[PDB]
RNA sequence: GGAGCCUCGGUUGGCCUCGGAUAGCCGGUCCCCCGCGGGGUCCGGUGCGGAGUGCCCUUCGUCCUGGGAAACGGGGCGCGGC
RNA sequence: CCCCGGAGCCCCGCGGACGCUACGCCGCGACGAGUAGGAGGGCCGCUGCGGUGAGCCUUGAAGCCUAGGGCGCGGGCCCGGG
RNA sequence: CCGCGGCGGUGCGCCGCGACCGGCUCCGGGACGGCUGGGAAGGCCCGGCGGGGAAGGUGGCUCGGCCGAGUGUUACAGCCCCCCCGGCAGCAGCACUCGCCGAAUCCCGGGGCCGAGGGAGCGAGACCCGUCGCCGCGCUCUCCCCCCUCCCGGCGCGCCGG
């Protein structure tokens, strides 16, 4: 009846200085700024989730708005608890300084 | 040939080199000895301090 | 879901860097009291900095060249839009969610708000240093509304001063209240300090 | 048929050796001194006059496909999801509780029964608390929680295993085509088995959990984060 | 120098080297270590007829 | 009150002293001064701050009946005045 | 101590691919910047000739156009509709 | 037609799991070697031998209630410290993490990630298939016994006989 997922905000690609890799977000887990808070989250599965003008379908659901793409945080990126996600799209840009939801549900608790 | 690493894949390791069955069921048994009698002199200092 | 940050005992540079990361970051935040905002290095020091920078100008049409803003909510927002991309849609996104105020004025002059205590003054600096008001320094350089921006906050510290004392009161009210129910509480108190609060 | 006469040290590696393995099973003492055409191979039958007939059992084939795919290569050790090994986080055990992640009983604390032959969980958050009823769940997709009813003596129904809980319906030809076939069908009826078998295991936990003060009251309750709580600084 | 780093390896380096880094080379091509009737084959002519006699 | 294109972000709230930093916070004044408060002194508590943002508030299944502790609290987008 | 028109086959010397356009097919290693310049291969492309497709074509050739479907690293190509 | 029997290729579209191997990156455990055959330490205390700061001391002065606090001097040990002789098991590169270098003197278990890329059956009365090398084992064709007890059988949940 809540909210079973971790909040988290797309921080952008995973990116030197001058050549961005588009292929791998960053992913600014929300409460945890450690290369050592994050051993939770990794492995776990991720969502982005919007929605658009045509009607999709839905999974044990009728036809919807909203989509998703699934990702899975993989490693721990740089000391201060940002985290390295990969999504089975990569994720659109439009889609930066926005959420996506780190869920709980491969976990090893 | 795909490569299997030797030092990971113990059959590989053995069929490469057949003495390292030996040497690796010697250093199980000789670290688990030498564990329990860890123990049993951590008992006796117990014991020790008991008295 | 907006940070409220009081930009009293910061520092100008300091602040603006933090701030800049929380607005690219889609946290939409609002800095108050920024003619207190203090900045490093002695007053002279700082004011010829500034007076340099209006000496920066388009020679041929003024009109055009870089706007020097006095306000030092204006000024704040120019040093926090020198650390974003503000040429890109990104950028220019992420200054919309920043939000500056000369004063506090009437959203949040009831609302709490924070202090971002990596950008303290008492922190940061040698307290054998010398730092500069931006307020002061604001005046100095052309800005109008100093003494309206003070006779305005000395109505809302009195207004303010109210309200605690009634909140003060209640508290008291509270700790009287709990004294006055301590046997018929017991043990719902005992099991919030068994779990570690209340202690 | 005896056992295996060295015990395991570690996989792959016995605690004896050759030797002593040799001495072990008795090498010594157990050593075994050993120094169609016309005839038809497998066909056969009867009948009438003529005499018998050879019939020819698995007879070769009345048609060929013009090619097809050629082998593979025998590859060593790939079992079938029956014949695997399976898990279990040391968290999960008997009568521990679960926090159910995924499904639509989602967020809903329950109580964790058996591990199925399948490797699933066996899961009940008593009917009658939670709504929850006998139901299959993955370690993966469940939190274990550090609360646990003594459960221990509760004769779970044998009968109950992976294949009872196991979905049912949908054949395949009928009249298909049109506005009809299985489209309707329309519900899962619980049946009386099921509501039997529940009834029966949630009366020995149903006590038991009671047991614990406010415990069924947890076991009504639904798991959600809130503001300013995060799952990596809590502890379930 | 400039160039090189150097030094006295230990022995668990010259197996640790060899297991997981051992190429032949047999007729000119790198052929990785998977048995040793490639040792053989090779360097068997000096007495040395396995992955330990090459280490040695 | 009914449908019906489109644009999206969101997925508990926090309703506030002032400020200090080689100091502060709270009480209570027996006592004194000022306009139930404000200022003072004196005393008693806290101070790696539990009258803590390391915080607080809020609960997150629905109902039934039939006990206890708690009990006049909540509502009707309840209605008029200050 | 016997014969494969039958040992039943992990090797079979009695006969041999699903494979064998031998300018084919298959396996192992290594390597791959490039102006000027050189060489190879182009079932890349244009126009005409000898051969050849019991080719295609008024039941619609060439050309032209195409937010249609594809192939090829590419030169290019093939189909759908007009 | 029902068998979804045996084999072969497949999935309309979106999904998830599982175990196996490869390559990684981490985590947790343990067991060893060497040294100034580590240095310091701890613990027990005993006998001596000096030296130093500076003391349950004394003393000038100061500050508080003979006592407590703050400076100052000569300095023994009744606060300690340091050296020297002689001797105990508790040490152990020590979870009292004070300072190394390592591993034929080294092993076990666990988590995250990416990837699977190949295809030694195209016979007419007898497999549509295994498997090579390595590990051992495990088993049996050898007898014994012991235990537990899952199925089944028997007797009184207990005991006896795969
Ligand atoms: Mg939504
Ligand atoms: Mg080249
Ligand atoms: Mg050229």
């Amino acid at each position: 009846s809540g909210r079973l997922w971790c909040k988290a905000i797309f921080a952008g690609y995973k990116r030197g200085l001058r050549n961005q890799r588009e292929h791998t977000a960053l992913l600014k887990i929300e409460g945890v700024y450690a290369r050592d808070e994050t051993e939770f989250y990794l492995g776990k599965r991720c969502a982005y989730v919007y929605k658009a003008k045509n009607n999709t379908v839905t999974p044990g659901g009728k036809p919807n708005k909203t989509r998703v793409i699934w990702g899975k945080v993989t490693r721990a990126h740089g000391n201060s608890g940002m985290v390295r996600a990969k999504f089975r799209s990569n994720l659109p840009a439009k889609a930066i300084g926005h959420r996506i939801r780190v869920m709980l549900y491969p976990s090893r608790i | 040939v795909l490569k299997k690493n030797p030092l990971k894949n113990l059959r590989i390791m053995l069929k490469l080199n057949p003495y390292a069955k030996t040497m690796r069921r010697n250093t199980i048994l000789r670290q688990a000895r030498n564990h329990k009698l860890r123990v049993e002199r951590a008992a006796a200092a117990l014991a020790a301090k008991k008295s | 879901q907006v940070l409220v940050l009081d930009g009293r005992g910061h520092l100008l540079g300091r602040l603006a860097a933090i701030v800049a990361k929380q607005v690219l970051l889609g946290r939409k935040v609002v800095v108050v009291r920024c003619e207190g905002i203090n900045i490093s290095g002695n007053f002279y020091r700082n004011k010829l900095k500034y007076l340099a920078f209006l000496r920066k100008r388009m020679n041929t049409n003024p009109s055009r060249g870089p706007y020097h803003f006095r306000a030092p909510s204006r000024i704040f927002w120019r040093t926090v839009r020198g650390m974003l991309p503000h040429k890109t849609k990104r950028g220019q996104a992420a200054l919309d969610r920043l939000k500056v105020f000369d004063g506090i004025p009437p959203p949040y002059d009831k609302k709490k708000r924070m202090v971002v205590p990596a950008a303290l003054k008492v922190v940061r600096l040698k307290p054998t240093r010398k730092f500069a008001y931006l307020g002061r320094l604001a005046h100095e350089v052309g800005w109008k509304y100093q003494a309206v921006t003070a006779t305005l906050e000395e109505k809302r510290k009195e207004k303010a001063k109210i309200h605690y004392r009634k909140k003060k009161q209640l508290m008291r009210l509270r700790k009287q209240a709990e004294k006055n129910v301590e046997k018929k509480i017991d043990r719902f108190t005992e099991v919030l300090k068994t779990h570690g609060f209340l202690v | 048929p005896h056992c295996s006469r060295n015990p395991v040290l570690v996989r792959g590696i016995g605690r004896y050796s050759r030797s002593a393995m040799y001495s072990r099973k008795a090498l010594y003492k157990r050593k075994y001194a050993a120094p169609v055409l016309a005839t038809v191979t497998k066909p056969v039958g009867g009948d009438k006059n003529g005499g018998t007939r050879v019939v020819k059992l698995r007879k070769m084939p009345r048609y060929y496909p013009t090619e097809d795919v050629p082998r593979k290569l025998l590859s060593h050790g790939r079992k079938p999801f029956s014949q695997h090994v399976r898990k279990l986080r040391a968290s999960i055990t008997p009568g521990t509780i679960l926090i159910i992640l995924t499904g639509r009983h989602r967020g809903k604390r329950v109580v964790f029964l058996k591990q199925l032959s399948s490797g699933l969980l066996l899961v009940t958050g008593p009917l009658s608390l939670n709504r929850v009823p006998l139901r299959r769940t993955h370690q993966k997709f469940v939190i274990a929680t550090s609360t646990k009813i003594d459960i221990s003596g509760v004769k779970i129904p044998k009968h109950l295993t992976d294949a009872y809980f196991k979905k049912k319906q949908l054949r395949k030809p009928r009249h298909q085509e049109g506005e009809i076939f299985d489209t309707e069908k329309e519900k899962y009826e619980i049946t009386e088995q099921r509501k039997v078998d529940q009834k029966a295991v949630d009366s020995q936990i149903l006590p038991k959990i009671k047991a614990v003060p406010q415990l069924q009251g947890y076991l009504r309750s639904v798991f959600a984060l809130t503001n300013g709580v995060y799952p990596h600084k809590l502890v379930f | 120098e400039p160039y090189i780093a150097w030094g006295y390896p230990n022995l668990k380096s010259v197996n640790e080297l060899i297991y997981k880094r051992g190429y032949g080379k047999i007729n000119k091509k790198r052929i990785a270590l998977t048995d040793n009737a490639l040792i053989a084959r090779s360097l068997g002519k000096y007495g040395i007829i396995c992955m330990e006699d090459l280490i040695h």
